[PDB]
């Protein structure tokens, strides 16, 4: 008999590794394997939340047009998350991925002006560059330093064609005039499972510096950096596919022997 | 069994490079599934050393007896066994010839790596596994080919094959890129068996064709389908 | 898949 503690621990490892768009299938597998529904829902609650925040799961709030991202930066507590664009908080159930109880939320800080300007520029960026992107921008004082945190998400779930994919990017602008330090990570995950099974997992770290001026002008510098870095990453991914087939793939198995003919199996046996 | 179906579905969705960890965690979680899961899920190949001959060989359930594994080179178990399961004398002769032939096949197509062949007698023929492992340039290719031979002259060959492949690059432009996964395929054929077209030649050709077909299919699935998906995410 | 070798004792196990 596996201990309840170990059932929960192992269930959480599986849940937190569900590919994008496949949480429900993984959860249902794990639920049938544990055969203890209350243990799974209560003991693995941290895992469901961990998953949504790691995945930048977008959620629609009733009465507001644009969806907000579930992230560690918006995690308030008591299962509530901040929508910093609409200046509200909302309850979020991580299992059903449904928001509720939108209550007004004061965000009156010395950074609201910068966050709002970065958020306005980012929203345009995301609408121009992604098919169905969402983004959320936070303003926070991390260790006495003003930090803008921009989060972007975009997914395409196509189970009827046996594939799912998600893009996530997370940009951190540390404001220390007259400069700003830029740290970013870009992430892609793709699962295609018609013929057999393949997953693509990729990330890129970005470090940069920019000159800070006005809230509005620095917002345009911030977005230009994002756009260049994200265009370049995506192009390099697309081109590294070609490179992998010429170097690494041929490094595992050749297409044909060096003779450029299939094997003479009678010569082999003699 | 509902739980077995669920565990198998989990293994198809979890990241493919973590098969050993995912398999071991699943067996921890439902120990009664252990035997069924290990017979249904392909494990990456492990290398052992035949210290008598001084040659590497590959480990799998087909060359296991108890806790020991049989070398295709020395035909001995490690740790030693008094009466380990052995191929018949006739089939051991074929098994030696098959190990030599696939060593060469491996050198010509993989230019490295390790291969092993184990054969076992059946009622009206025989069966075998052909294992190839080539590590990278980070990555690894594991192929497992299970062949069944019914001798009627002319024989009927049935081949079930799984290739497991992962590759990772770390580059200035594309960051870290990891592609991992697998493909299983099956082929059947009747072939003439003669001194000039012996079983090992018929089997090698069938394995050769399968690996070339699988490589080509993976190339489009890896370097084509996931590529197109990335380019539509943004 | 054909059956494995006959007589083989022992359960399957992870390496």
């Amino acid at each position: 008999r596996v201990s309840d503690e170990e059932k929960v621990r192992i269930a959480a490892k599986f849940i937190t590794h569900a590919p994008p768009g496949e949480f429900n299938e993984v959860f249902n597998d794990v639920r049938l394997l544990l055969n203890n529904d209350n243990l799974l829902r209560e003991g693995a609650a941290h895992a469901f939340a961990q998953y949504n925040m790691d995945q930048f799961t977008p959620v629609k709030i009733e009465g507001y047009d644009d969806q907000v991202l579930i992230t560690e930066h918006g995690d308030l507590g008591n299962g509530r998350f901040l929508d910093p664009r609409n200046k509200i908080s909302f309850k979020f159930d991580h299992l059903r991925k449904e928001a509720s109880d939108p209550q007004p939320e004061d965000t009156e800080s010395a950074l609201k002006q910068w966050r709002d300007a970065c958020d306005s520029a980012l929203r345009a960026y995301v609408k121009d560059h992604y098919p169905n992107g969402f983004c959320t921008v936070y303003g926070k004082s991390i260790d006495g330093q003003q930090t803008i945190i921009a989060c972007i998400e975009s997914h395409q779930f196509q189970p009827k064609n046996f594939w799912n994919g998600r893009w996530r990017s997370e940009w951190k602008f540390t404001i220390t005039p007259p400069t700003a330090q830029v740290a970013a990570v870009l992430k892609i995950q793709v699962h295609y499972y018609e013929d057999g099974n393949v997953q693509l997992v990729s990330h890129k770290d970005i470090q940069d510096s920019v000159q800070v001026s006005s809230d509005v002008q620095t917002a345009k510098e911030f977005i230009k950096i994002i756009e260049n870095a994200e265009n370049e990453y995506q192009t390099a991914i697309s081109e590294n596919y070609q490179t992998m087939s010429d170097t690494t793939f041929k490094a595992l198995r050749r297409q044909l022997p060096v003779t450029r003919t299939k094997i003479d199996w009678n010569k082999i046996l003699s | 069994d509902q739980q077995l179906d669920c565990a198998l579905d989990l293994m198809r969705r979890l990241p493919p490079q973590q098969i050993e960890k995912n398999l071991s965690d699943l067996i921890d979680l439902v120990p009664s599934l252990c035997e069924d899961l290990l017979s249904s899920v392909d494990q990456p190949l492990k290398i052992a050393r035949d210290k008598v001959v001084g040659k590497d060989y590959l480990l799998c359930d087909y060359n296991r007896d108890g806790d020991s594994y049989r070398s295709p080179w020395s035909n001995k178990y490690d740790p030693p066994l008094e009466d380990g399961a052995m191929p018949s004398a006739r089939l051991r002769k074929l098994e030696v010839e098959a190990n030599n032939a696939f060593d060469q096949y491996r050198d010509l197509y993989f230019e490295g790596g390790v291969s092993s062949v184990y054969l076992w007698d059946l009622d009206h023929g025989f069966a075998g596994v052909i294992l190839i492992k080539k590590a990278g340039i980070k990555g690894c290719w594991d192929s497992i080919h299970v062949v069944e031979v019914q001798e009627k002259r002319t024989a009927h060959y049935k081949l079930t094959s799984t290739v497991m492949l992962w590759l990772q690059t770390n580059k200035t432009g594309s960051g870290t890129m990891n592609l991992g996964g697998s493909l299983t395929r099956q082929m059947e054929k009747d072939e003439t068996v003669s001194d000039s077209s012996p079983h090992i030649a018929n089997i090698g050709r069938l394995v050769e064709d399968m690996e070339n077909k699988i490589r080509s299919t993976l190339n489009e699935i890896y370097f084509g389908k996931t590529k197109d998906i990335v380019n539509g995410l943004r | 898949k054909p059956k494995g070798p006959a007589g083989k004792r022992g359960i399957r196990r992870l390496i």
